[PDB]
């Protein structure tokens, strides 16, 4: 999975010790410590997999680490385990309605590994020979490190082989069962026992999916195309009752994930409402909310509410509150995002950065690594010092001195009642 | 006695040839098996003599000591 630095490639987990107290910087985690504490305990009942249908809601200032926490919560839950998140503003479709994307959403962070064992004979081929009708007559002999014999051969197998046209001398795989032929290279690799294994392959989907492929004849490929469409409400009860079936038989385990939802407080009345009644029912996941707004209209509504939300969901929910960094985590914060953007920061410089961090925004101090960067390395400089970080700030303005700058020169930008003086003179 | 000449042609005929099956000669299923070890699961045949084996110790144990052409 190649792909380039973002701003949240530093965290690699929470943090946490056997006991789920967060240590002062691991994992690339640093501070929030209560938060990081919650976020353990929420992970742990993810992990346990008995309690469905929790709300979590991670509500704080802006840029306290919400986005962050969620992103440890994901990486120390790992892969195995569905983990959805989506922004607020992608339920709102032309295509599906807001309770119907909800729903999709909801589904696709549970999910469902199925166990198919498969009798598949893989090794390197020597010889083939088949013959006219005598339907078919066939042999082909198939080498390993260890055997090596022939097989009689039967139509079906014969027009398959024909159909795919191996050579000689390269590695194959047929499967007995289904007959499905995957190729391979010449014997860096080699066969390596038995002609005739048996190994499981176990394949992991999610409800959605499951849905998804049943709603048509070939539903599969909407999971690309994305036009799956509302989903009749008959065959989501079909997947539930036979997924109850298939984990009753032993046949197939479901695993419990996570849907976080990024910006919460865009979604309308009616998405909180059906959240209310979809958090109830079993296979509900587990929601994670953020919101940084204090007091706001639900959107939808006329009136303010705690968080932007309907009493009804806070009532449902537990809140998980961040609280702002001060001036060593903010150095250490800093400290770590130039390492990962592979930034040799000096002591003044990063002292600097700090104080402008602390003073104006810590995403401000953040972004201003590279360019200081770049601005060294005009200078033929390895090392960013002090002057190259002055530079940058004096090339690029912040929310604070730009607001000024509008304020003090109203005149010259559009204003709200839509006036502007573009003459320079009078 | 056999040999004797005292046991007529059609006396010998119902002794031994028409007493054996004559008209059915196989309605069950024809099963192969593993000439080592008679199993089923995995079957093919060594590369020398045509006898069929399903597994790398059976593989040389016939190799070993069963492979008659060789
Ligand atoms: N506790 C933390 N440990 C490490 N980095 C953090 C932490 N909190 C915030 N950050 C960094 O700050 C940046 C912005 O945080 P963000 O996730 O946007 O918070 P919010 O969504 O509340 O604004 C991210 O790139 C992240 O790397
Ligand atoms: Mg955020
Ligand atoms: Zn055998
Ligand atoms: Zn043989």
């Amino acid at each position: 999975s190649l792909s380039l630095i973002a701003a949240h490639s530093h965290i690699t987990g929470l943090g946490l010790d056997e006991n789920l107290q967060p240590r002062p910087t691991s994992e690339g985690m640093v501070g929030q410590l209560q938060a990081r504490r919650a976020a353990g305990v929420i992970l742990k009942m993810v992990q346990n997999g008995t309690i469905a249908g929790r709300a979590v809601l991670v509500a704080g200032p802006p840029s306290t680490g919400k986005t962050a926490l969620a992103m440890g919560v994901s990486q120390s839950l790992g892969k195995d385990v569905p983990f959805t998140a989506i922004a607020g503003s992608e339920i709102f479709s032309l295509e599906l309605s807001k309770t119907e994307a909800l729903t999709q959403a909801f589904r696709k962070s549970i999910g469902i590994k199925i166990k198919e064992e498969t009798e598949l004979i893989e090794g390197e081929v020597v010889e083939i020979q088949i013959d006219r009708s005598i339907h078919k007559q066939g042999k082909l002999t198939i080498k390993t490190t260890d055997m090596e014999t022939i097989y009689e051969l039967g139509n079906k197998m014969i027009d398959g082989l024909t159909k795919e046209k191996v050579l000689a001398g390269d590695v194959i795989s047929i499967d007995k069962a289904s007959g499905k032929i995957t190729k391979l290279g010449r014997s860096v690799q080699c066969p390596e026992g038995e002609l005739q294994k048996r190994k499981t392959v176990v394949h992991t989907v999610s409800l959605h999916e499951i849905d998804v492929i049943n709603s048509r004849t070939q539903g599969f490929l909407a999971l690309f195309t994305g036009d799956t469409g509302e989903i009749r409400s008959e065959v989501r009860d079909q997947i539930n009752t036979k997924v109850a079936e298939w984990k009753e038989e032993g046949k197939a385990e479901i695993v419990p994930g996570v849907l976080f939802i990024d910006e919460v407080h865009m979604l309308d009345i009616e998405c909180f409402s059906f959240i209310n009644r979809a958090l109830e029912d079993e296979f509900a996941p587990i929601v994670m909310m953020a919101t940084n707004r204090g007091v706001s209209k639900t959107r939808g509504t006329n009136y303010k509410s705690p968080h932007g939300l309907p009493l009804d969901l806070l009532d449902r929910s537990i809140i998980i509150t961040t609280k702002s960094y001060n001036e060593q985590e903010i150095k250490t914060i800093l400290s770590i995002r130039a390492q990962e953007e592979e930034v040799e920061l000096s002591s003044d410089a990063l002292d600097l950065l700090t104080k402008t961090g602390v003073e104006t925004s810590l995403r401000y101090s953040s972004n201003l690594i590279s360019v200081a960067q770049q601005i060294a390395m005009k200078r033929k400089n390895n090392t960013v010092e002090v002057e190259d970080v002055k530079r940058a700030y004096l090339l690029f303005l912040d929310s604070a001195r730009s607001v000024k700058y509008v304020q003090e020169n109203e005149s010259q930008y559009i204003d709200d009642q839509g006036n502007v003086q573009i003459s320079i003179a009078k | 006695f056999l040999d004797s000449a005292l046991l007529n042609l059609m006396d010998k005929n119902v002794i031994y040839h028409n007493v054996y099956n004559k008209r059915y000669f196989k309605v069950l299923p024809l099963i192969t098996t593993c000439s080592i070890c008679g199993g089923y699961d995995s079957i093919s045949s060594c590369v020398n003599c045509g006898n069929k084996i399903c597994s790398v110790s059976c593989f040389k144990l016939h190799n070993e000591t069963r492979c008659r052409n060789r």
